[PDB]
């Protein structure tokens, strides 16, 4: 050992580092990263809060304090939509003073928007009782519109109230703005989960998608309302097909060879209430079924979106969700647990060369 | 960035002390820790060594076996049980932290020590003179020789240079013959050859009198000179 | 009178006989070498050092301490006599000994590890480590050096027309008795009942999975038949691991017992190159132990 | 229309000082022919793929990010660590090394770049400052001096961080698809940034405004680099191409292809005199291109996944490459 | 659109009022660098193995 002193004492604090890089990588690898993907308005942002609900601290006042503002950007938002589509449609107005009250909310800046009081209040309801503003409503078929609009144009009062505070169901059907990955971990029976969310980020997904080559499994979220809606505000794209194509890329990716897919279709109940009015084979010619049935719909979408799958190499693990409502997404999150379980399974068993 | 030592005082003829130094305000678990004496009427002595992780221990030829140095990370206390506690070890004993990757300056943070008053082939580093009379403003040069090339084959050379000024604990001014510790202002500077080694200020101020020491690490033990007195 | 190992008498097929035993021999040394050699290349690149990686090398490296010892016996076979030899005749039998319980213990070690494994990572939680799969090999490979102690021990070139012949002197009757039993009961049944308990709780892990998630609805409209081959394909390779371990290694235990019974009732008569077709059957095993565990 | 015509004289012009090629000019020198490097160190201790690495202005230091979520500063001489830092964000795709050696960056998927000072008086390695503006990952960061450091997101648009203050002192935007890779100009009055638009933009520090814009890859700018000089610097693409663009020249100068090589470049650096470039590339070697010439194609083939950084000393003395197997192999 | 146009069209301004020179001389300083500091380059010119610090 021709060492010195000082190089002896530096080798042993390399020797410490290691043994510390070796505790922390072998406990990143108990943790199950997976990564919650799907299309814009499909319902992961309420998966994520719905099991911070359920498997995290949940959300205090302190958070609703600060969730009141993206409410009422929410409701802004939502009111101008509806006003930009009236004049897109070419409805008119039944009622020719709330029109007026119209242009009070089509010059209203929603990014910088924190107070809501009159008359700000009293011009979006009487714009939303407007006859012609339901049937623009009733017709949001053809354009963006956040499907929370009913819930919250009908709590006006009680959000328009200087002491309002928003509830958990508020707290799930509001927007929070925020760019950039977002992780967030879980205790499912001693199992360290962690759900990375992204989509938040605007930029290509192609120059980071490699990074979640070793997630253990990607949920992929599917809404079931997608169909009836060819957007007429931009050229007409089906939302399914949008879905569609995403699914595809994601699956054939090689980085997610190693990790399985489960499949959730989201806004079940939606897809229950416009089956009573729009039916699938207006849209989708190859469905052939009942016309006012709503499981045969669901059969219809999953069938259609498990088929994407180009190899046998790949099972897909698929569900019906509708991520607003408790005690059914804890079932989600049950089947996410057994899922991954038996991905784990199936990589041992290939890597013990069994399977 | 403080240590604080605690446990000495006089002792009975025999008997035993445990030193203890809490660590305040640093990461006590990646530092090495020596313990240094200091005779009442002579230059500094080391003691001994623990490292960052507890692998390895030192002690000097005249302590060894009849000390016991440990640490305890989680409330970053050092400790150094003694017994057995002859004439000669009446001393002030200083606990010094120490870290060592590429780049770190040991002995760069001492604590205050405490008093202790009882009832061939180690590197010889050698003072010139006792004292140097001088004048405020001046320039000033001592100088200190080793036994051995305290040149290492690995390019470096593990000379150091500390101050210790009156009534106060050391402080590292040079780091392996040529570097300028942390906070020393940039006055001081040292060189030479192997087994020669000068230390130079520049611009002699006042409180920077006190005692200059010259200590080798290439090995254990680590070896002090008398140290020369800038009065 | 004492029964003779690897040495008969070739009457009118002399040059057959020899030159068949020796060419099958042959085959299974190429074979086996070749197999062990790239796949203990193959796991060592791996820089996931599993249990199973450290295993298999384990199990390769008895396979060719195995067949290290071919030459020789293809020489006792084709000089019909023992020649070789005192230091080869306490060699041999104790490293074909070694070499074997070491192959079974670790087929038994990676099964137990591939289900222990499996278990954790379900759990989600700690198991046995680097020191763990360290502490086994060594305590594999001195079990199986303590219990084929006898067979170096007990190995004497005899002259029994007189040839000389490398047999086996038991001193005592209990102690071969006890030797037997013991060696059969803890190098066959208690490896082989943990392989098949370690892979039938896999099995049974992996269906109970499959059910729990097939209570959602169905994992699709059509891949029932996309997962169902997966579980026929996980029966057919844990069913063909057991089956092929009892298979391999049945033969050589049975004659074991013929042996000790021969040496006990001397009314049984065993046939000579009954013997060494068995051991030739066993020597397979060497070279189908990498195509089992290696098989992408 | 204008703009058109902005753009056509440009090319007209462009056209008429490429009299030559870099080619034709270098036909009178003799190649360095095959330069066999050996894996003198092999540093360990990463548990997930590599995404940077800065070596230090010493040329014996090195910081090193990998998704394992840490970076690790490793004595190349010893084969020693000297700091672990953990990052508070595992996705990870840059790192820097200050010039002082007092400070490192970091930076990735959370859009926030950390800082971490290395000379404390606590012993650790604290997060000096985050960073936090940009609307995208970041995928590459430089520090200028100890007080600015410049940071390049998906954004579109690059940053000059003030770092005491923690606020962007001055903004490149320009860029139409994001910016990939960055590299300082030998005085740090410059730099030069490629984006997902097959362009590069030479951009001025101080005024903050982009002075020039090279075109001709065909995908991903996702590496770049200076010449020593400052004068040069080289792309690496996806379309498995790098390239030499001459600021003076403001063209593109000479190409480094070749037929069987149909992966993109992950990392590209020169050597001390630039004399050799080196590239890693998505086959999972690490070619050494003679940079006057483009047909040396020396190989530091040690690596099983994609070599996705390298890097070149100070003294040109060796060089890193850190792959996606999570070894960093210091050649010389 | 204006606003953007007009932005888009000083950019383009700017960039063509350049002083640019012939790739000649920028391949000739290109040739003049690497050639000036060929001694001083290790891994072109492979260093002696006891000045090597990488052994
Ligand atoms: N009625 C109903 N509304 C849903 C359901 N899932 C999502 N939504 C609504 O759809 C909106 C869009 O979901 P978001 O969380 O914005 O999805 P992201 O765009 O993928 O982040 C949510 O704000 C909910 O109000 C569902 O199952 N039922
Ligand atoms: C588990 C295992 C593995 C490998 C082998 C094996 C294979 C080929 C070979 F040539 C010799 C052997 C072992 O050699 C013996 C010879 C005679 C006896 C008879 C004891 C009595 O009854 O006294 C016992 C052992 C056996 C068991």
């Amino acid at each position: 050992c021709t060492l010195s002193a000082e190089d002896k004492a530096a080798v042993e604090r390399s020797k410490m580092i290691d043994r510390n890089l070796r505790e922390d990588g072998e406990k990143a690898r108990r943790e199950l990263k997976l990564l919650l993907l799907g299309t814009g308005e499909s319902g992961k942002s309420t998966f994520i809060k719905q099991m911070r609900i359920i498997h995290g601290s949940g959300y205090s006042d302190e958070d609703k304090r600060g969730f009141t503002k993206l409410v009422y950007q929410n409701i802004f938002t939502a009111m101008q939509a509806m006003i930009r589509a009236m004049d897109t449609l070419k409805i008119p107005y039944k009622y020719e003073h709330n029109k007026a009250h119209a242009q009070l909310v089509r010059e209203v800046d929603v990014e910088k928007v924190s107070a809501f009081e009159n008359p700000y209040v009293d011009a979006i309801k009487s714009l939303w009782n407007d006859p012609g503003i339901q049937e623009c409503y009733d017709r949001r078929r053809e354009y963006q519109l956040s499907d929370s609009t009913k819930y919250y144009l009908n709590d006006l009062d009680r959000v328009a109230d200087p002491a309002y505070l928003p509830t958990q169901q508020d707290v799930l059907r509001v927007r929070v703005p925020t760019t950039g990955i977002i992780e967030y971990p879980f205790d499912l029976q001693s199992v360290i989960f962690r759900m990375v969310d992204v989509g938040g980020q605007r930029s290509e997904r192609r120059k980071w998608i490699h990074c979640f080559e070793n997630v253990t499994s990607i949920m992929f979220l599917v809404a079931l309302s997608e169909y009836d809606q060819v957007l007429v505000e931009s050229d007409n794209e089906n939302r399914m097909e949008e879905s569609k194509a995403l699914f595809r890329t994601i699956i054939t990716y090689p980085w997610f060879q190693n990790s399985s897919v489960i499949l959730f279709l989201n806004k079940k109940d939606l897809l229950e209430e416009k089956i009573m009015y729009s039916h699938l084979v207006d849209y989708f010619p190859e469905y052939d079924g009942p016309q006012r049935d709503a499981q045969a719909a669901r059969e219809f979408i999953l069938k259609m979106f498990v088929d994407l799958n180009p190899d046998s190499d790949k099972i897909i693990y698929s569900h019906f969700t509708c991520a607003t409502d408790t005690e059914n997404i804890r079932a989600a999150a049950a089947f996410v647990f057994a899922a991954v379980k038996d991905t784990i399974l199936q990589l041992n068993l290939k890597e013990y060369n069994l399977v | 960035v403080q240590l604080v030592e605690s446990g000495g005082g006089l002792v009975q003829p025999g008997g035993s002390r445990k030193l203890s130094c809490s660590a305040s305000g640093f990461a006590f678990s990646s530092f090495g820790m020596h313990w240094v004496r200091q005779a009442p009427e002579k230059g500094l002595e080391w003691v001994a060594y623990i490292s960052s992780g507890s692998g390895t221990i030192y002690y000097a030829d005249t302590v060894k076996g009849r000390f016991t140095i440990s640490r305890d990370d989680p409330k970053n206390t050092l400790f150094l049980q003694m017994t057995s506690l002859r004439s000669e070890d009446t001393a002030m004993y200083y606990c010094v932290r120490s870290i060592y990757y590429y780049g770190s300056s040991p002995f760069d943070f001492w604590g205050q020590g405490t008093t202790l008053t009882v009832s061939s082939a180690d590197i010889v580093m050698t003072q010139a003179t006792s004292s140097v009379p001088v004048t405020p403003g001046e320039s000033v040069s001592i100088s200190c020789r080793s036994s051995k090339s305290l040149l290492h084959s690995n390019g470096n050379t593990y000379l150091y240079w500390f101050l210790q000024r009156p009534g106060q604990s050391p402080q590292l001014l040079i780091y392996r013959m040529s570097n300028l510790a942390s906070g020393v202002p940039d006055r001081f500077s040292g060189s030479g050859s192997g087994t020669a080694f000068t230390l130079t200020i520049s611009r002699l101020e006042a409180e920077d009198v006190g005692v200059y020491y010259c200590m080798q690490h290439l090995e254990y033990p680590l070896t002090f000179g008398a140290g020369t007195k800038l009065e | 009178t004492r029964f003779p190992f690897f040495s008969d008498v070739k009457g009118d097929h002399r040059l057959v006989l020899a030159a068949v035993e020796t060419t099958v021999l042959v085959l299974i040394f190429a074979v086996s070498l070749l197999g062990n050699v790239c796949a203990l290349v193959l796991v060592a690149r791996r820089r996931r050092r599993g249990a199973t990686a450290c295993l298999v090398l384990n199990l390769f490296c008895a396979d060719l301490l195995f067949i290290s010892a071919i030459p020789l016996v293809l020489a006792v076979r084709w000089t019909e006599a023992w020649l070789l030899g005192p230091v080869a005749c306490h060699l041999l039998f104790y490293v074909m000994t070694l070499s074997g319980s070491v192959t079974i213990l670790t087929l038994a070690a990676v099964s137990l590890e591939r289900m222990v494994c499996i278990v954790h990572l379900q759990r989600g939680v700690r198991g046995p480590g680097r020191r763990a799969r360290a502490v086994l090999l060594a305590l594999i490979w001195g079990y199986s050096a303590v219990a084929a102690l006898p067979l170096c021990v007990f190995f004497r070139v005899v002259p029994q027309q007189e040839i000389s012949i490398c047999t086996l002197i038991w001193p005592t009757i209990p102690g071969e008795i006890s030797w037997d039993v013991s060696f059969v009961t803890l190098n066959f049944l208690v490896p082989g009942l943990v392989i098949v308990i370690s892979y039938s709780k896999i099995l049974q892990i992996t269906k109970a999975s499959r059910k729990r998630l097939t209570v959602s609805l169905a994992y699709s409209e059509s891949h029932q038949i996309r997962v169902s081959q997966q579980d026929f394909r996980l029966f057919r390779t844990l069913f063909l691991l057991m089956v092929s371990f009892f298979i391999m290694w049945s033969p050589i235990i049975i004659t074991i017992l013929l042996i000790l019974i021969q040496n006990f009732k001397q009314d049984l008569v065993i046939w000579p190159s009954l013997f060494f077709w068995v051991v030739a059957f066993t020597f397979a095993n060497s070279a189908l132990n990498p195509i089992l565990y290696n098989m992408t | 229309q204008e703009a058109e015509q902005l753009k056509n004289q440009i090319r007209d012009a462009r056209k008429a000082c490429a009299d030559a090629t870099l080619s034709q000019i270098t036909n009178n020198i003799d190649p360095v022919g095959r330069i066999q490097m050996r894996t003198r160190r092999t540093l360990r201790g990463h548990l997930a793929k590599i995404y940077a690495m800065h070596w230090g202005t010493d040329s014996r230091l090195l910081v090193s990010a990998s998704q394992d979520g840490k970076l690790i500063i490793w004595d190349s001489y010893t084969t020693n660590k000297v700091h672990a830092i953990p990052l508070r964000s595992s996705w990870v795709m840059t790192c820097a090394y200050a010039p002082s050696g007092n400070y490192v960056a970091c930076g990735g998927l959370d859009n926030i770049c950390s800082i971490y000072n290395l000379k404390t008086r606590e012993g650790n390695v604290r997060v000096s400052r985050e960073l936090a503006g940009h609307t995208g990952y970041l995928s590459c960061c430089r520090f200028l001096d100890d007080n600015q450091i410049v940071t390049s997101s998906g954004d579109t648009t690059c940053a000059l961080w003030d770092i005491e203050t923690g606020q962007q002192t001055t903004t490149f935007t320009g860029h139409t698809g994001d910016v990939m890779s960055l590299s300082l100009a030998p005085d740090t009055r410059l730099f030069v940034s490629g984006a997902c638009d097959a362009s590069a933009k030479l951009w001025d520090v101080r005024e903050g405004m982009c002075r020039q814009t090279f075109t001709g890859h065909e995908s991903d700018i996702n590496a770049i680099c200076f010449f020593p000089n400052g004068n040069a610097f080289a792309t690496g693409s996806d379309d498995a191409t790098c390239r030499l663009f001459d600021l003076r020249a403001d063209q593109e100068l000479m190409t480094y292809s070749h037929d069987n090589i149909i992966c993109g470049i992950t990392s590209v650096s020169f050597s001390k005199s630039g004399r050799l470039l080196l590239a890693g590339y998505d086959d999972f070697n690490c070619n050494v291109w003679d940079a006057l010439k483009a047909d040396r194609a020396g190989v530091l083939a040690g690596h099983d996944n994609r070599v996705s950084c390298l890097g070149v000393t100070d003294d040109g003395m060796a060089v890193a490459t850190g792959s996606w197997d999570s070894f960093l192999k210091i050649w010389n | 659109s204006i606003a953007q146009a007009r932005k888009l069209v000083e950019q383009l301004k700017m960039e063509a009022n350049i002083d640019r020179i012939k790739v000649s001389k920028a391949a000739a300083d290109l040739m003049a660098y690497c050639e000036a500091h060929a001694k001083e380059d290790p891994l072109l010119t492979p260093v002696p193995a006891s000045e090597n610090p990488f052994r």
